[PDB]
């Protein structure tokens, strides 16, 4: 999901960047580390609206590298666990369909789709269908997803999601 | 191996990695005509 | 329906006290469907004192 | 350990309980089972078929907890178990099996064909075997079909076979009661000894009703004029259900006196 | 649909219903009487999208 | 009925057109099985709405091993 | 420790205001604009792209004046923050859809009066053709 | 003692004390009664319900966090 | 540019990563000619990418059917690079299984 | 089904 | 240092020990256990007195296997932080002097040690001894030290010492 | 966040008392008689083994009249448990160098009245020869 926070980085800047306006060096910097990146606790920092405003500089004793504690503006992609969002598949495979929500990767389980559902290697491509045939999931389909549950792993945020609730699937 | 040309059906000898063509027609799509080892059919 | 009324009912139980509670142990019923008896062996009959 | 769904089919044979499992799914299939040495043996012989065979077992687990692929046998010593291991037989006849939260248990019977065969008394099913022993105990005692409790191509005939017109011959009495697995053995006596034997439906149905039930019922065609009539106990078409003793003294069954309801000779029975 | 040659046949003059504000203010799915020689009436896919999809009639 | 005879009236009446309309067609519910739905819903007084999320255990008693009784027994190996 | 169905989460989040997905797109293109024009400066990263295909493809506004508009149509309401983006962002068909998707709507709004709401939506959202 | 429970035993306690039971006789626990040739650990743990022997004792928790051990040979069991 | 897919019969030695397989199957192109019986797990087809030694990428069959394929084609996709399809035959007997339904009902 |  | 503590362990028994007197056997057991073992809490169980009652067991559901909660009377070997204790030295090298407090090793750093000792490697044992010869530390020599800090590594627990303090050493 | 000095530690070693390295020495030599006749066992752990001879080596006391005697002295003052264990064992030549090593002891025991105890262990504490 999208928020608007103002969060707090603590931004390393080498003395070589001591120069005139070194405070713009200290801006477009923090559009490379917290922009682009993805924290265990706020989720993915999709992008940066605007910057609040800059601490003063602190130096380090012994290791020369001031600090340059920075409030910004910028809008972050946190899922809440049980949360019910569309999702978009963008690989089927026999253990289950993959989804993506946004930035993200969500892996959908075999187990977590209706026993009605039935995947099929033969069809041209892999689309979980039911024996009825009223409802696939193709490739690039809009589904609704509740993700039961989120796992932060090597810096990155991996969500699980089902479909056993109700209304859950194409529409 | 040896393939077989879908316009003209004659015979043309295609090597790896060489271009699908028939010399006699360029047609682009090739058969094959069986293998030599027969399997056993049972009436059932 | 049928989803949405169990879920509702999947932590109701009988406990050892004759008594029905849920997970909360909030007690639903002092005992179970008023009298205390499966609803399996009960068996219909017409006592005839009030007719 | 989730089987591969397949189609349903009938099977008047088989017990309700009883489910019909073909041998390939029942290879895939493993149950973990603990030697002993009233069995060890039995396992013993398991093990030695290998996976090609299917009564065979498609891994076993030591005491440290190592599982042993069955499919190469790199050695005759590791095939052989000792006492506590634990081995994934494929699933044989008389185990237990759980299937469509309430699911009732089924004995699993294999059969020859593909397709599963349950005695309805179609739509695809994937059943669930309990690995572990004390849950497949716990099945088996109390989410069992009997239980949890007849198709329409018997109550028909059913009724048919209750009516008095009905008559069976000596020889077609015998076929009758041979599938009779609740019999003493004792032919009963004919309801007309001359000038020919002839044993009526309701006779053979008797033996059939278990143990001693009373029970008082009415047929769908039954008139309401008709018991309030002279001939209320010699009903004049048979419409009055009477069970003596576990006899059907009289009357003609259906779905009202042995179909499912508040009173029915199964209710009673049960 | 290569099924069979009823199916290809079926397909080809296969109809959908609106879909939107149009078709859901509508009621598509019931059968209506200026279907009489234009819309196949007993044709129509069994589910919940029962009488959205239909077949024109042969002539 | 809840904001004039209260939640105690309701359960009566809830289980009056609950039955009404499983009646209507000739079948027939256990009493104790509908009470114990109007009971669950009014139990904290008010209506309560029944669990629109519809996801969807033997541990009241405990078995314990007693030495006393295992004095007596012999392996069967 | 945290659940959506139940409004629980970590505290921070509670003074940010949600977005939609539509809207974000439109922050994402002023992000892009100036990024790619306004100053000299490496490609924007991978998961830039990936979000903005998403926003861009479940977009339900066209302009601002449509995102607008649904905005200050449910902030009138007693709607919760967490539910004005989620509700946008699914478009629930009917109210009875919207509650089983968002089950805290259920606690403060009865059948009709969302229904009323859902169906606002509806007017605003453009479609294709 | 002062035990408020039914004296019988419910059919879940019967099934998990025979469950639990044939689990410990098919690991080499030892068995109370008689063995007359029988393989299957179900059958052995059920004659030794019908005799009495087994060493399982049932803990029932009250609701209000009281427990009563009661014995399975104490229970009426149904045969 | 530096990893390509090709057709060749994925040798044990030349090939590092395999799944175990009969690849008796395959003629010296990679492609089982038409008239050979084929059943349970086996590789029809040969495809490896030499990753920067190939590991093994080949299609076995959907399903364990036995059957024998019919025809084999070879062509040139759009982009040029070789192309080709094969038809896997197999005959199905009704049995107890199957789902037989009149004209109507 | 059953050879899936 | 020794303790007298009463200690909780939940003993897993299998049900092949079901036979007569099946308590002596989970009482010889609970000797094999926490006898002999070093639990990073509670330090070293260098011995067990006396055991002080055996619980109810419990059967585990699925596993099958029952357990015993037991209390008993042991006496434990924990090192304190900022504890001076005597030490035996088992050994000596150039990195430092290594002690040997009992069931556990304590190793002394050379900037712990005073800077008036110094290395020998000539002297045969090597021994740290200062300039004025007055005081050498020798191996398996009775010396006091203060334990600065103490760590707990794969179930064991590795003591820090150091010297600097005052009347540390061979008194 | 525990410190021997400042008398800081888990709680659960309150209850505990402290014991002697001859005491221990003499309830090691208990268990080791069991062990190594009464029942049939398995050697003892060397981790027993190890302890065993740092309490010998260490043992200031040659048989239980002495400890007792010396574990009664101390009871009488005010001496903390940790300080009970720990001054006999360490076995301080005078009062200075005990309330260095024993930071504890200066805080409640006079630079007299504990000279006179630290004495009276030396009568006790038993030399080779
Ligand atoms: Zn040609």
């Amino acid at each position: 999901m999208f928020y608007h926070i103002s969060l707090e980085h603590e931004i390393l800047l080498h003395p070589r960047y001591f120069g005139p306006n070194l405070l713009n060096t200290v801006k477009q910097k923090l559009f490379t580390e917290v922009e682009g990146t993805c924290t265990g606790k706020y989720g993915f920092v999709i992008a940066v609206t605007t910057i609040d405003n800059i601490g003063a500089g602190v130096i380090q004793p012994g290791r020369g590298f001031v600090l340059y504690p920075v409030k910004y503006k910028a809008i972050v992609f946190r899922p809440f666990k049980g949360e019910v969002v569309d999702a978009v598949v963008t690989q089927v495979n026999k253990v289950g369909l993959f989804t993506e929500i946004g930035p993200m990767s969500c892996f959908i389980s075999r187990h977590s789709i209706p026993s009605e559902m039935e995947f099929d290697p033969n069809s041209n491509p892999p689309c979980y269908k039911t024996m009825d045939e009223d409802i696939v999931i193709q490739q690039d389909d809009e589904i609704r997803l509740k993700i039961v549950g989120t796992r932060v792993d090597k810096n990155d945020i991996f969500a699980i999601g089902s479909l056993m609730d109700d209304y859950l699937g194409l529409v | 191996m040896i393939y077989i040309c879908g316009e003209c059906h004659t015979e043309n000898e295609i090597k790896s990695r060489d271009p699908i063509r028939c010399r006699e027609c360029g047609y682009r799509i090739m058969y094959k005509k069986r293998t030599k080892r027969l399997v056993v059919f049972d009436a059932r | 329906i049928q989803r949405r009324l169990i879920k509702s009912m999947e932590s109701v139980m009988v406990k050892y006290d004759a008594t029905v509670r849920n997970s909360i142990n909030q007690v639903v019923q002092l005992r179970y469907g008023e009298d205390g008896l499966a609803g399996e062996s009960v068996e219909f009959q017409n006592l005839a004192t009030l007719k | 350990d989730f089987s591969a769904r397949t189609v349903i089919t009938p099977d008047p044979n088989l017990s309700i309980d009883q489910v019909g499992v073909p041998r390939s799914i029942a290879a895939n299939m493993t149950f973990a089972e603990i030697v002993t040495p009233f069995n060890i043996d039995r396992l013993q012989e398991l093990v030695r078929r290998g996976n090609s065979q299917y009564p065979g077992a498609k891994y076993i687990i030591r005491d440290n907890g190592d599982r042993i692929d069955l499919r190469f046998h790199p050695k005759p010593s590791d095939l052989h178990l000792q006492t506590g291991y634990k081995v994934e037989r494929h699933m044989c006849d008389g185990d237990i099996v759980i299937f469509n939260m309430s699911m009732m248990g089924h004995r699993v019977r294999i059969l020859p064909w593909s397709t599963f065969r349950l005695n309805l008394s179609g739509d695809e099913m994937n059943l669930h075997l309990p690995q572990s022993l004390e849950t497949r105990a716990e099945i088996q005692e109390l989410a069992m079909v009997p239980r949890m409790i007849i198709v329409q191509d018997t109550l028909t005939a059913v009724r048919k076979f209750t009516k008095r017109d009905v008559f069976l011959e000596r020889g077609e009495v015998m076929n009758l009661l041979m599938f009779l697995s609740t019999w003493d053995g004792k032919v009963p006596q004919p309801a007309i000894l001359k000038p020919r034997p002839l044993w009526t439906g309701k006779q053979i149905f008797s033996l059939i009703i278990p143990g001693h039930i009373n029970c008082i019922r009415t047929h769908s065609t039954h008139p309401d004029d008709e018991d309030s009539g002279p001939y209320k106990h010699i009903s004049p078409g048979d419409t009055k259900v009477v069970v003596e003793n576990g006899e059907l003294i009289m009357g003609i069954l259906c779905k009202k006196s042995l179909g499912t309801s508040a009173g029915s000779l199964v209710h009673i029975s049960y | 649909n290569r099924l069979t040659f009823a199916s290809t046949l079926s397909h080809l003059r296969r109809l959908n219903s609106p879909i939107g504000r149009d078709g859901k203010l509508a009621k598509p799915r019931q059968l209506h009487n200026t279907l009489w020689g234009m819309v196949c009436p007993a044709e129509t896919p069994e589910g919940h999208a029962v009488g959205l999809v239909k077949n024109l009639a042969l002539m | 009925i809840f904001t004039v005879l209260g939640i105690e009236a309701v359960r009566k009446a809830l289980e009056r057109e609950l039955y009404h309309v499983i009646s209507f067609d000739g079948s027939y519910v256990n009493y104790r099985h509908l009470a114990l739905l109007c009971d669950t819903m009014t139990c904290r007084g008010h209506l309560m709405a029944i669990t629109r999320h519809g996801v969807n255990g033997t541990g009241c008693f405990d078995l314990l091993l007693d030495a006393e009784k295992c004095k007596y027994g012999m392996e069967i190996p | 420790e945290e659940d959506a169905s139940q409004l629980i989460f970590p505290k921070e989040f509670e003074t940010a205001e949600t977005l939609l997905n539509s809207e974000v797109h439109m922050l994402l293109e002023h992000r892009k604009q100036q990024n790619e024009s306004a100053e000299d400066e490496q490609e924007l990263s991978e998961v830039f792209m990936k979000t903005l295909n998403y926003t861009a493809r479940f977009s339900r506004f066209k302009n601002r004046e449509t995102i607008a508009s649904v905005r200050s149509l449910l902030l009138q309401k007693k709607l919760h923050k967490f539910e004005l983006a989620c509700l946008a962002n699914l478009c629930p068909e009917t109210a009875e859809e919207s509650k089983a998707l968002i089950p805290s709507l259920e606690g403060r709004f009865e059948d009709e009066e969302l229904q009323q709401i859902l169906d606002d939506i509806q007017t605003k959202r453009s479609f294709q053709y | 003692q002062k035990r408020i429970t039914t004296p019988y035993m419910t059919k879940y306690e019967r099934a998990r004390v025979l469950g639990t039971r044939a689990l410990q006789i098919a690991m080499c626990a030892p068995v109370m009664v008689e063995l007359e040739g029988e393989t299957d650990p179900l059958l052995i743990a059920m004659k030794e319900l019908k005799a009495r022997k087994i060493p399982i004792i049932i803990r029932r928790y009250l609701p209000d966090g009281s427990y009563e051990d009661w014995g399975v040979d104490e229970l009426i069991i149904s045969d | 540019f530096d990893q390509e897919e090709v057709f060749e019969k994925p040798t044990r030695e030349t090939c590092q990563g395999m799944r175990h397989a009969i690849y008796d199957k395959l003629d010296d192109d990679g492609l089982i000619a038409p008239g050979v019986r084929v059943s349970g797990d086996d590789v029809i087809i040969g495809k490896t990418v030499t990753l920067p030694t190939k590991r093994d990428c080949s299609t076995f069959l959907r399903t364990s059917e036995t059957g024998i394929v019919d025809q084999v084609m070879v062509t040139l996709n759009q982009e040029g690079y070789k192309f080709c399809k094969i038809r896997v035959r197999s005959v199905r007997i009704p049995q107890i299984g199957d789902k037989f339904a009149s004209r109507h009902g | 089904k059953i050879h899936s």
